[PDB]
RNA sequence: GGCGUAAAGCGCACGCAGGCGGUUUGUUAAGUCAGAUGUGAAAUCCCCGGGCUCAACCUGGGAACUGCAUCUGAUACUGGCAAGCUUGAGUCUCGUAGAGGGGGGUAGAAUUCCAGGUGUAGCGGUGAAAUGCGUAGAGAUCUGGAGGAAUACCGGUGGCGAAGGCGGCCCCCUGGACGAAGACUGACGCUCAGGUGCGAAAGCGUGGGGAGCAAACAGGAUUAGAUACCCUGGUAGUCCACGCCGUAAACGAUGUCGACUUGGAGGUUGUGCCCUUGAGGCGUGGCUUCCGGAGCUAACGCGUUAAGUCGACCGCCUGGGGA
């Protein structure tokens, strides 16, 4: 992605001065209007290397677990992440979703038992709460876990947007070994990430850019 | 008050090397720039300048390696309240060796290897590693 | 205190000039001017401990001054004490 | 090794002796360092051997006696000496904020009291009462006067001071703090056992003063009792002058000074800049409150006002009770 093609989206935009974390000095531009600027000359090159390794990871087989949870970009994620045939969290994570992957694998289990028997097993014959009461439980299990019901294993790594809302799977990873790829805005802590990716981490157009990228740069990986 | 320059030094090396400082700067003066030379030739900072001439200021530039501080630990010895001497065949070393003492010796400031290869004891200035 | 045009004055008397503002002799006649007109002010005012202590200062500060220039050169201190009616 | 909450920071400050002391040059060579020489009794200890059948034991030689002294050198650091240096510390100028201290004036609110007008049977007090006060007219209301004590609103994690502590207004005498600019002195500095001074309240002595409050004391109640808690009174005291006392959970339960180490929001008080063009915009000092980062911590928590990282000096602790 392009220094000119970041600016655009409002990729430099940040948080304001108040809610900075202060490890975060180098890859502020500066500020204006009590808002912090980002520096793009820093974005851009760290961002080239995060597709890098993103994509030499994909040339492996690797799985990527898409992460971003926002209310308002939770969709774009999705699409993001399907759109290179991997898997995503789009809605609140589970805490031990890696870490207690086992117990939380069983979950799984149950969300495929559940689409499987309401479709090929079909039942439709229910007794009139069922219908509801087992989509409900059904329902609820596709927005926690209908990304990553096929992921299998544990993830070769994650793409997190903003690492401050996604604070818990970032430290499973590191927990995990699992390298850690994240857009960082100002107020949020970069010590958890690997590679850090330094710009707005809300707006949807920014979140795009980058989520559109890493699922662009997954399928040349992946074409090779 | 300011009564002892050097761990005054070893202070700030230290503070701003927890700090993840590129550099510490302080008043200068032949004592320090002879521990900085030590330092900057055993490999534990980078380099050092002092700049001025009526108010010199001695500039230390620190030194990383794994996302960490070459300087492990530093610690004054020898002090105004406590004076330590030592003699060739009792020069103390440091980590078995891996780290160094500095020495202040007739032949000048230098390492407890480099005293003891040259048969001289000394006033037991800090320890580095 | 003592007043700018009071101070002025003995700048001039026991300075190498006008300018002279800190030179050990001057600050010494400044303390001794501040300390004998202060002499009237405790002798109607006992209770007043709060500015004595502040009179104390002026003296504990005097003495270090003398011993300094009677170390350094103990000539100069003589004069300065005859001078000034101290020590007796 | 410790001293915020576990034992432990003197209630606070000044300061002699003492300890420590910024930076440059030269000098000295006491400290320190090197070498040489002498001495460090033997035995013992230790090492390798030898002798008693082995072992204990005896024994040869060594090593060790880490120490002292003399001489000769080395001169980086410490000390002495001499000249300095200006950043520490002072002095000077002009301003700012402040319940900082001492003295003298003065003000309006209220209580109690005294003297009257109106008025008439209650007031007061409590959980409920009673003691108490009122027809010698209370209480209530209006008016005039005496006296003492304290200063509503302003008023605020506001301000000042070393601590104790300091609050109506005005003047006089006076201490400290901070800012701006530049000049002057030239390490004059930090700490401080002993010493000296300050030091809430209560208490003490003499003489004043005395409205309100109130130990003691008396009376009414409560209660099984009630030497209390509640009520009606009320003396010392609380107030002034001059002396004494020298103690408090005298507390931040955190000694003083200096250097260094990420941040956010405020309060207070200087000062430089900007169409002052708005009650602002950008900086830069002093003090202060609330969060919080690393680090620290037994935890609680502390966290640039440290309980973090260091140095100088002081005070203090060494299981509970006894004390
Ligand atoms: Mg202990
Ligand atoms: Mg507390
Ligand atoms: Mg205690
Ligand atoms: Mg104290
Ligand atoms: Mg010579
Ligand atoms: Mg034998
Ligand atoms: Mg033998
Ligand atoms: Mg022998
Ligand atoms: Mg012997
Ligand atoms: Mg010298
Ligand atoms: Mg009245
Ligand atoms: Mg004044
Ligand atoms: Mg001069
Ligand atoms: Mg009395
Ligand atoms: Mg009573
Ligand atoms: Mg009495
Ligand atoms: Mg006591
Ligand atoms: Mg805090
Ligand atoms: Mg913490
Ligand atoms: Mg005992
Ligand atoms: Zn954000």
């Amino acid at each position: 992605v392009s220094m000119r093609d970041m600016l655009k989206a409002g990729v430099h935009f940040g948080h304001q001065t108040r809610y900075w974390n202060p490890k975060m000095k180098p890859f502020i531009f500066g500020a204006r209007n009590k808002v912090h600027i980002i520096n793009l000359e820093k974005t851009v090159p760290m961002f080239n290397e995060a597709l890098a390794e993103l994509n030499k990871i994909a040339s492996r087989k690797g799985k990527i677990l898409f992460v971003g949870t926002k209310r308002a970009a939770s969709e774009a994620v999705k699409d993001a992440a399907l759109s290179c045939d991997q898997f995503f969290v789009n809605h609140r994570w589970l805490g031990g979703m890696l870490t207690n992957w086992k117990t939380v694998r069983q979950s799984i289990k149950r969300l495929k038992d559940l689409e499987t028997q309401s479709q090929d097993g079909t039942f439709d014959k229910l007794t009139k709460k069922e219908a509801l009461m087992r989509t409900r439980e059904l329902e609820k299990l596709e927005n926690s876990l209908g990304g990553i019901k096929d992921m299998g294993g544990l993830p070769d790594a994650l793409f997190v947007i903003d690492a401050d809302h996604e604070h818990i799977a970032i430290k499973e990873a590191n927990n995990l070994g699992i390298p850690v790829f994240a857009i960082v805005d100002t107020n949020s802590d970069p010590d958890g990430v690997d590679f850090v990716i330094p710009g707005n981490d809300d707006a949807i157009r920014a979140v795009t850019l980058y989520l559109g990228a890493v699922a662009a740069t997954v399928r040349e990986g992946r074409s090779q | 008050s300011m009564q002892d320059p050097i761990a005054d030094m070893l202070t700030r090396i230290r503070n701003g090397q927890a700090a993840n400082k590129a550099a510490v700067t302080m008043p200068s003066s032949k004592l320090k720039v002879a521990i900085a030379n030590v330092l900057k030739e055993e490999g534990f900072i980078e380099d050092f300048k002092v700049e001025g001439d009526t108010k010199p200021e001695l500039e230390l530039t620190l030194k990383y390696f794994q996302g960490k501080a070459v300087v492990e630990s530093i610690q004054r010895v020898s002090r105004p309240g406590l004076r330590i001497y030592k003699r060739k065949d009792e020069l103390p070393k440091v980590m078995a060796g891996l780290g160094i003492a500095v020495v202040s010796t007739s032949k000048g400031v230098m390492t407890d290897r480099a005293a003891r290869q040259a048969g001289l004891g000394g006033e037991i200035i800090c320890y580095v590693a | 205190s003592l007043s700018t045009e009071a101070t002025a004055k003995i700048v001039s008397e026991f300075g190498r000039d006008a300018n002279d503002t800190g030179s050990t002799e001057v600050q010494v006649a400044l303390l001794t001017a501040q300390i004998n007109h202060l002499q009237g002010h405790f002798a109607e005012h006992k209770k007043d401990h709060h500015s004595r202590r502040g009179l104390l200062r002026m003296v504990s500060q005097r003495r270090k001054l003398l011993d300094y220039l009677k170390r350094k050169d103990v000539a100069r201190y003589t004069q300065l004490i005859e001078r000034l009616g101290l020590r007796r």
